[PDB]
């Protein structure tokens, strides 16, 4: 048993969102369908419900600019919010319950969430380099890493040499500045004796403005 | 507007022992009471619903208890991956809406671990361009708690720095923080000796880690 999420997570104010999920390979009788979402680093706040007989409850804040439907041929569930602002930017999830067996026991799956963003604007990251040095070394090993400076929305993700390296990454969450714009750094820890035959890159990827860029982090010397 | 509040708002424990965590209602809620375990970057995760019964494929070290306004979630003996934030979660109203606790962040208690300090002057890349940080990295340490004051020419900086920190490692359990000073290009060529300072719990003396403008 399965939950999947689709739907387009970057919208502009007044758009609407539109989601919807599915579920896989059990029988059901009946359910309810539930959505969620999660603002960035803040609580759960619930949005609806529908059952297989398709009776919605709804969150009276929100009432009025949301819809809830299924689709009860293939287990599928869709969610459409209208008129929206940054206060609806948040992660959305949708989640599956029914209850099975003699003693009518609940079972729950949430899907793993779409990021849905609303943004105006967008202004991607400069990325520099946090070069390794005698200034970064313990014992065998060197921190190095990028800086990910002054973009707009969240978030960016950074991987390093295109997710081959994955050990010990730091990619730290980003702080909003009182200038409006984000900034966050990723670092890791590699081998000094590799440093100057190993070459580490930073892969920075900012979807909101649809710009990914690579990074060369070479050795500085004292 | 029903509200619940969860405590203690934060919680650290080593695996064996047992945690008992609290939710409170405004007003009773009967038996419509629900809570949910959430790990960063996961969807979150249905544990006990009517106040005392476990979802499926919940173990049985998970257990809820309470009615009307006084509610509790128990784990018995605290596995590694049972570390994470708690919510609580309440019906009422008709139409039935629903409402979620402010969470308890669950933390693992390791031994003490003071951080690596290093220091990383901007790139050349960055003093071309008319800003320069330097970033002051400290890894792998616990507790969470530490830190950060910037020295520059022996006068220290305010205003001018951001701070942050890493969620819990899942593999030791440690906290690792950042903290950048950004200055224009005019600023920074006014000084020579950028310093970082540290204190953390596991260390004897305040460590520095410094580097001289143009030196490196």
């Amino acid at each position: 048993v399965q939950v999947q999420q689709w739907g387009a997570g970057l919208l502009k104010p007044s758009e609407t969102l539109s989601l919807t999920c599915a579920v896989y390979g059990g029988s059901f009788s009946g359910y309810y369908w539930s959505w969620i979402r999660q603002p960035p680093g803040k609580g759960l706040e619930w949005i609806g419900e529908i059952n297989h007989r398709g009776s919605t409850n709804y969150n009276p804040s929100l009432k009025s600019r949301v819809s809830i439907s299924v689709d009860t041929s293939k287990n599928q569930v869709s969610l459409k919010l209208s008129s929206v602002t940054a206060t609806d930017t948040a992660v959305y999830y949708c989640a599956f319950a029914y209850l099975w067996g003699s003693y009518r026991r609940r079972a729950d799956y949430w899907g793993q969430g779409t990021l849905v963003t609303v943004v105006s604007r967008r202004l991607p990251p400069s990325v520099f380099p946090l070069a390794p040095s005698s200034k970064s070394t313990s014992g065998g090993t060197a921190a190095l890493g990028c800086l990910v400076k002054d973009y707009f929305p969240e978030p960016v993700t950074v991987s390093w040499n295109s997710g081959a390296l994955t050990s010990g990454v730091h990619t730290f969450p980003a702080v909003l500045q009182s200038s409006g714009l984000y900034s966050l750094s990723s670092v890791v820890t590699v081998p000094s004796s590799s440093l100057g035959t190993q070459t580490y890159i930073c892969n920075v990827n900012h979807k909101p403005s649809n710009t990914k860029v690579d990074k060369r982090v070479e050795p500085k010397s004292c | 507007e029903i509200v619940l509040t969860q405590s203690p708002a934060t919680l650290s424990l080593s695996p064996g022992e047992r945690a008992t965590l609290s939710c409170r209602a405004s007003q009773s809620v009967s038996s419509y009471l629900a809570w949910y375990q959430q790990k960063p970057g996961q969807a979150p995760r249905l544990l006990i619903y009517d106040a005392s019964n476990r979802a499926t494929g919940i173990p049985a070290r998970f257990s809820g208890s309470g009615s009307g306004t006084d509610f509790t979630l128990t784990i018995s003996s605290l596995e590694p991956e049972d570390f994470a934030v708690y919510y609580c979660q309440q019906r009422s109203n008709w139409p039935p809406t629903y409402t979620f606790g402010q969470g308890t962040k669950l933390e693992i208690k390791r031994t003490v671990a003071a951080p690596s300090v290093f220091i990383f002057p901007p790139s050349d890349e960055q003093l071309k361009s008319g800003t320069a940080s330097v970033v002051c990295l400290l890894n792998n340490f616990y507790p969470r708690e530490a830190k950060v004051q910037w020295k520059v020419d022996n006068a220290l900086q305010s205003g001018n720095s951001q701070e942050s920190v890493t969620e819990q490692d899942s593999k030791d359990s440690t906290y690792s923080l950042s903290s950048t000073l950004t200055l224009s290009k005019a600023d920074y060529e006014k000084h020579k000796v950028y310093a970082c300072e540290v204190t953390h719990q596991g260390l004897s003396s305040p460590v520095t880690k410094s580097f001289n403008r143009g030196e490196c």
